[PDB]
Order: structure tokens, then C-alpha cells, then sequence
């Protein structure tokens, strides 16, 4: 926010009975999801005047009509992406927003991410988005092992 | 070329620089004036190439600068007078701000390639060029 | 609009205005509407007196520096350029100027018409009447001029 | 060939395995075997998606194939600008064909070049010519009154400006568009029908509105590209083309074109009460205009689309709209075609 705007989709998009087999999530916000998200809510943040990359993942949840079938695991996409929105916010700038994540945010990610990846996969609908979550499932896991560790590092 | 009027009876062009040899190239970067100056001679430069011209066997493409900070320019053919392209090159070239030599393409083994780049000193293009 | 609506009335009682009369710079005491009697007025006094009527008092005699510094109107278009197709872009109550030093002035009036007064130059008895763009335009010099009087003061 | 989601086969490989066995049963996160089935059948997984993708690309290509019907390429953007002189003009003088015209606005540095000669007439003053973008997509919708140089000599031309903006410019045709085209020529291959003259007339790429209209003893036809207007060079194009599905025994026509004009005033109530200033209003206004503008004489101003429209912003924002003027949908005559007028939009 500080450096370069965002796109408006994404601003629009986070602004705001089913059971798995080897999953239950916790919908706890993350400290630094907690500060970030004020500031997304506030107008006090750059935004561009046009829109493109139609095939980011942002606009395929938009498509599928997963707000109204689904509204709660709708709304952990949101969360999904409200922690991963902001951990790629402070390596790449402002990095006095460390030591405000810890490695137990991080973790219940993959659990909140796979107990809605159960539930996606019971309707093909939504199988571009499944292929997508399924990839950053693997990126998180990386940021948990190395977080203890850069955390110290910095 | 001094003695050549080309004029037409009761008809003329409504640009100017016209029935003259002048010709002016625009662009707001490097990239779009460098591809108008190039590509205005490099067809018609024939040769008895069994197979082509020097525009199969150079790609001069992937070429960018600072388009953001340059402006849109104006620049003249004749700027140098009876000069060789190479000449005139430079002055679109703008070193050193721009970095521009000829080397093999490793992208496209068989065929050489016109670089035309923005100066690597920057701190995320020096990251961009590979390591060795 | 307070010059389209005079605009419009004048025209209306064009006929009836053949009291007054062609002079180079008439500059007369008397109101020409107030007087049944006849009175040698120009463009310049003819435009004072027609806005006088109302609330707005301008000043007089209103020659060609009033429009430099006045603040009382806001250009269109410029002098030196003369371009016939832009001519039905404009509206009634706009402001013509004529001569290469702006010796005369005029009222557009809508259908491609102008009101001004024309005659010779020594006090010519013509009064008051409307003729065509057509043979005047090359007199035009291009400079257009609209008034506004919500802002000002 | 159906999905099975990694979970589904992590279960029925691990009960696969336990069989003949029951020397394996611990599969904590911590254990390396689980990792292993995890990524086995994340792979698995990952192979299904990928073939059912794949196999919809197939179907899509054998489409292509079987009728040669090729998805449109990027579609070039052009329009018309208007030259002017400084004093009218004094000989016969000549435009020729790829002069060039550039923007000296730094945002819209793009550059576009004309096709076809022109002549001005002697003592003239103005002149309309049309411009073609060198590129193609989103770059060449520019804006009102930005191209204002002709980046030459520009001894006799003082400025050049354009009255009207490029909505000719347009992206790659998605799926859906591409399938909509081809189930109009899947039902267009019988000749002698409103459904094939509709086809018959849209071949063009170019043209995006197209309407036909009927009567006892004439057919005639209605189409205009994005920005509205329709030129002799379509026309001529449309009617040579046309000869493979025209009726036989019926005259046809290809002319007729009106922009129909209505103002739009709304009332939008904020969910936030604060942050309630004319930038928003600038923003709902463009957007407004933008879904207006793109209408085609085919389609009609309804009422309950343009609520879909506007309302695509997150509902949380907008809270409520409603419509002072507009009370009942409008029918728009086969000839004319509704578009944007003069909009004003205000909070209450």
C-alpha cells in the first residue's frame, strides 16, 4: 500500500454443515491480518484505474457461483487470501511488519485450505480454483520452516 | 541528394518533408524508434543470399528502455551528414544509458541478434542478467 | 440566458427600432428606447443600451478596451483563424467583431444571420437592420466573444 | 474419466495397502509414508484436472477443425480524426496512405497510421479521415481528444483532435463468445432465415451490432461496428460477401443507422455514510457510461440489467439503488440504438 497500488478486483474482493475426513479449520485471524485488513477496509491505500490478468484466481472464484452455494467457505477464501495478501506485502516492502506472524498463523492456513479443498472437490465447477489452492499448499508449509529462522536472521 | 525538386502539377502533400529525401521517425521509446529505423532500410538491403537478407539472420527484437522518463522524439534521418547507420544509431542509442552490441543468440542457436537494452547498473536488472 | 433573451427580443422589435440611426461613434445622452424620438447610435452604444435596461449596468462609452480588462466576457475563438463549418456551432447573443482593427461589432442571431448597423462612413441615415453572413463573412476576423454574469462581483 | 479429489485416493491407496498387513497403521503428519501418499496422490489428482482440461481443449480444436470456423485473432483499432488548417486551403493537396499519427499525451504514447489515400478539395477547411492503431488490444481505446499531433512536418495542419473515442479495440475472444458464434453458424446453415441473414452479416470481424428487420416484400439489415457508425467500405465488404446466404427472391438492403439518446439519473445510498464525495460518483458515472456505450441495436435498455450492471461493486458498498426517471423498460425501434446521453448521478 505504501509503494504501488492494487488492482480494484482485488480491493473489491477483500474488503468483504460439511465434514472432511482428515480436516476441521479454526477461523482465527492472524495478528498481522488483523492490522492489514483496517487498512484495506480504510480508504488511505492506492488503487489503479484499470484492471487486467483475468486469469489470476481472484476473478475465478468471482465466476463460480460459490458466493451463493457456499457462502461459508466463501468467506475462507477470503481468510485464505487475507494471509497470503499480507506476507507477501512485507518482504517485498515495509518490513518493520515482522514479528507480528507466527509459525501457528501460518500453519492453520493449511488446514482452513484443505478442509475447503474437500469440500471443492465435490462440485467440478470449481476445479480451476482447486488446481490453484493446491499449489500455494505446498508454498506455505516452506514459510513455516524457514519463519522461526528468517525472523532471527532480520 | 541537393538537385531534386519532385514536384507534381497542382497537387501537393500536405505533410511537409515531402518531394525531399527527408524522412522523420517517432516513437516514445527506444524500442519503437530503433524497430522504425531499422526496418526503413533493412528489407531493400539485398544480397545474392541462395536461401533471405540480413532481417532472417537478425532478430533485433526483444528490444526495451526507459520509455516511462523519455518523452516522444522527433528524430531526423540526416542528423549526421552523409553518415552510416551505425552513426546514426548512436544518437537513438542515448549512451550510456543504453547498452547496445552484437552477440549470438543463445535463445535461437544458428543466428546472431541485436541487443538494445536499458544500462544493467540498475539494481533489479543486474539481477535479471545471468549468472556465470 | 440573460443575452439570448435579449438577443431574441431585440430582434423581435427590429422593425420597430427604425428610430435609430447609422454613426460612427454616436454617443448620445438619450435612452433610444425611452424616446419616440430618432437618435444616431452605434454598436458599441446600441449594446450599452440594451443591457442598461436590465440590472446590469456595464460602462460607457463601452469601446474596444472594455473586453480587454473588464473581465466581462470569456473568448471562443480567437482572431486570426476564419473556418466556415464552425460557424453553426455557435449561439444566439454571441458577439461578432468586424474590421481589421475592430472597427464595428455585431449580435449573431441564429439561421446564419448577425444584426449590426451598415452604412457609409459620414453619417449614413440607414438605420437599424439584419443582413446575411454570407457576403460579410470575409470581414469576420474570427474573434467571438460570450458573456456571463453569475461569477462576476 | 471422472474427478477424484486427493483425498479420495489417499483413502483408497492406504486401504489398498493395509491389506495382508497390519504393520503400517500410523499415518500421523509426522510419518514420511503419508508424505509420500500425499504427494502421490496430489500428482494423481493433479493428472485428472490437467486431462479433463485438456480434453475440453481437444473438443474446442476439433471444433475448429471440423469447420474451419478459427477463433477471431486480436482485432485492430481505428476510428476518424479531423485535420485543420490554418486558413483554407489552395491547391488539390494529398494525404498519402501509413501517415502516421501520435498522441503527445505520455499515457497513451501508442501511435496509429491510415490506409487508404485522401485528397482535399481546394478552398476547404476541414477533412475526416480514418486512422488504423498499429497495436491491437486495450491500449487502442483511448480516451477523448488525445490524439493531438500528426508527428511530421505539419507545415499547413495547426491541430488535430478526435470528437469521439475508439471502442474498436478489443482482446481475444473468449470461450464463451467463440461458442455463442458457433451455435449461431450451427443454425445458420440453412439459407432463407432472420437466424442466417443474422450470421450471413456477422461474418464480418469487424461488425459486433447486427439486426435484421422484415416486412411483406423486403428484408433489410441493420449493423454498426462498437463505436456506432456505419461506413460505405462495410457496406460494400458486407454485400460482396454476403452473395452465399442472401435470398434468392427477395431484395436486400444494408443501410440504416440512429443513436438513440435518454438520460440516466439514479439514487445510490451508501452503505458507509462517510466517504460519500463526487470521486465515487466520477468512478459510477464512467462505469455507467461504459456498460451504456457497449449496448448494440440487437439488445435493449432493461431496467433490471443495468441494476445488475452497476451493482456489480460488492454489495457491502452499495447498499441501495433507485432510479428517479426510469419506471418502465424502453422498446428500442430495429433501426435506432439506445446509448448514453448526458448522465447525472448524485448520493440523494
Amino acid at each position: 500500500n505504501n509503494f504501488i497500488p492494487q488492482p480494484q478486483g482485488l480491493l473489491r474482493f477483500l474488503n468483504t454443515s460439511f465434514v472432511s475426513k482428515f480436516y476441521t479449520p479454526q477461523l482465527q485471524l492472524s495478528e498481522l491480518a488483523k492490522k492489514v485488513l483496517t487498512n484495506i477496509k480504510t480508504d488511505d491505500i492506492p488503487v489503479l484505474e484499470r484492471e487486467f490478468n483475468d486469469n489470476t484466481i481472484i476473478h475465478k472464484a468471482n465466476d463460480t457461483l460459490l458466493k451463493v452455494q457456499a457462502p461459508r467457505m466463501y468467506m475462507i477464501l477470503q481468510s485464505i487470501v487475507l494471509e497470503a495478501y499480507a506476507i507477501v506485502n512485507c518482504f517485498v516492502e515495509n518490513p518493520s511488519s515482522l514479528k507480528y506472524l507466527t509459525e501457528e498463523d501460518v500453519s492453520i492456513t493449511r488446514e482452513n485450505l484443505n478442509y475447503v479443498a474437500d469440500y471443492l472437490g465435490n462440485y467440478d465447477d470449481y476445479n480451476s480454483v482447486v488446481l490453484d489452492l493446491r499449489d500455494l499448499d505446498l508454498c506455505f508449509s516452506a514459510i513455516e520452516l524457514q519463519l522461526p529462522l528468517i525472523k532471527k536472521e532480520a | 541528394i541537393q538537385e531534386v525538386q519532385a514536384v507534381l502539377p497542382e497537387v501537393g502533400w500536405l505533410i511537409d518533408g515531402d518531394g525531399d529525401n527527408e524522412v522523420k521517425f517517432t516513437g516514445s521509446s527506444a524500442h519503437e524508434v530503433m524497430t522504425g529505423i531499422i526496418r526503413r532500410f533493412i528489407p531493400y538491403m539485398k544480397y545474392n543470399y541462395t536461401e533471405n537478407t540480413i532481417d532472417n539472420y537478425l532478430d533485433y527484437d526483444d528490444l526495451s528502455s526507459w520509455d516511462e522518463f523519455e518523452k516522444l522524439t522527433e528524430v531526423s534521418a540526416f542528423t549526421n551528414f552523409d553518415g552510416s547507420l551505425k552513426q546514426l544509431m548512436d544518437m537513438v542509442t542515448a549512451r550510456p544509458f543504453n547498452e547496445l552490441f552484437f552477440k549470438n543468440s543463445e535463445k535461437t542457436p544458428g543466428k546472431a541478434q541485436l541487443v538494445l537494452r536499458k544500462t544493467p547498473f540498475n539494481p533489479t536488472e543486474w539481477r535479471a542478467l545471468d549468472m556465470i | 440566458p440573460l443575452s439570448t433573451i435579449l438577443a431574441l427580443d431585440l430582434n423581435d422589435n427590429l422593425k420597430s427600432l427604425s428610430n435609430i440611426k447609422y454613426m460612427f461613434k454616436g454617443a448620445p445622452k438619450e435612452n433610444p428606447f425611452g424616446t419616440d424620438k430618432d437618435v444616431y447610435i452605434d454598436t458599441y452604444n446600441l449594446l450599452y443600451w440594451l443591457y442598461l435596461g436590465e440590472d446590469e449596468e456595464l460602462a460607457y462609452p463601452m469601446n474596444i478596451n472594455y473586453f480587454f480588462t473588464e473581465g466581462r466576457f470569456f473568448t471562443i475563438f480567437g482572431k486570426g483563424h476564419k473556418y466556415k463549418v464552425d460557424v453553426s456551432k455557435f449561439i444566439v447573443g454571441d458577439i461578432l467583431f468586424f474590421g481589421r482593427s475592430d472597427t464595428n461589432i455585431g449580435i449573431y442571431v441564429g439561421d446564419g444571420e448577425f444584426i449590426s448597423m451598415m452604412g457609409k462612413f459620414p453619417k449614413d441615415e440607414t438605420p437599424i437592420g439584419k443582413y446575411k453572413l454570407d457576403d460579410y463573412w470575409n470581414e469576420f476576423n474570427g474573434r467571438v466573444m460570450r458573456f456571463d454574469e453569475e461569477v462576476y462581483i | 474419466m471422472k474427478t477424484r479429489k486427493l483425498t479420495n485416493i489417499l483413502s483408497k491407496l492406504i486401504d489398498k495397502t493395509m491389506a495382508g498387513t497390519s504393520k503400517i497403521t500410523d499415518f500421523t503428519p509426522g510419518s514420511a509414508s503419508r508424505s509420500l501418499l500425499e504427494a502421490v496422490s496430489l500428482e494423481i489428482e493433479q493428472f485428472y484436472i490437467l486431462t479433463k482440461e485438456n480434453i475440453d481443449w481437444g473438443i474446442q480444436e476439433g471444433i475448429i477443425e471440423a469447420f474451419d470456423f478459427q477463433k477471431r485473432q486480436s482485432k485492430r483499432a481505428y476510428g476518424d480524426v479531423t485535420i485543420q488548417f490554418y486558413q483554407p486551403l489552395d491547391m488539390r493537396m494529398y494525404i498519402p496512405a501509413g501517415t502516421t499519427f501520435t498522441s503527445t499525451r505520455q499515457e497513451y504514447p501508442q501511435q496509429f497510421e491510415t490506409l487508404v489515400d485522401y485528397y482535399a478539395e481546394p478552398d476547404s477547411t476541414e477533412i475526416v479521415v480514418e486512422v488504423y492503431c498499429k497495436e491491437t488490444g486495450v491500449a487502442g481505446n483511448v480516451p477523448e481528444g488525445t490524439i493531438n499531433t500528426i508527428a511530421s512536418g505539419s507545415s499547413l495542419i495547426r491541430s488535430v483532435n478526435n470528437e469521439y473515442s475508439f471502442n474498436t479495440g478489443t482482446k481475444e475472444e473468449s470461450q464463451e463468445d467463440f461458442k455463442r458464434r458457433f451455435h449461431s453458424f450451427v443454425e445458420s446453415r440453412g439459407r432463407a432465415t432472420n437466424k442466417s441473414v443474422r450470421y450471413g452479416a456477422l461474418q464480418i470481424p469487424d461488425v459486433e451490432g447486427v439486426y435484421v428487420y422484415e416486412e411483406t416484400g423486403h428484408i433489410t439489415v441493420f449493423a454498426h461496428d462498437r463505436n456506432g457508425n456505419l461506413s460505405d467500405t462495410l457496406k460494400e465488404d458486407i454485400i460482396d460477401a454476403l452473395q452465399d446466404y442472401r435470398p434468392s427472391g427477395i431484395m436486400l438492403d444494408v443501410t440504416g443507422v440512429e443513436k438513440e439518446e435518454v438520460n440516466v439519473s439514479a439514487t445510490v445510498t451508501i452503505s458507509n455514510k462517510s466517504r460519500i464525495g463526487d470521486t465515487l460518483q466520477k468512478h459510477i458515472e464512467s462505469v455507467i457510461r461504459s456498460y451504456l456505450n457497449n449496448l448494440k441495436t440487437s439488445d435493449d435498455l432493461i431496467i433490471t440489467d443495468l441494476i445488475q450492471a452497476i451493482m456489480n461493486i460488492d454489495d457491502v458498498l452499495i447498499y441501495d439503488v433507485s432510479f428517479d426517471n426510469l419506471d418502465e423498460n424502453i422498446i428500442v425501434p430495429p433501426q435506432g440504438i439506445i446509448r448514453a446521453g448526458e448522465i447525472k448521478v448524485e448520493l440523494k
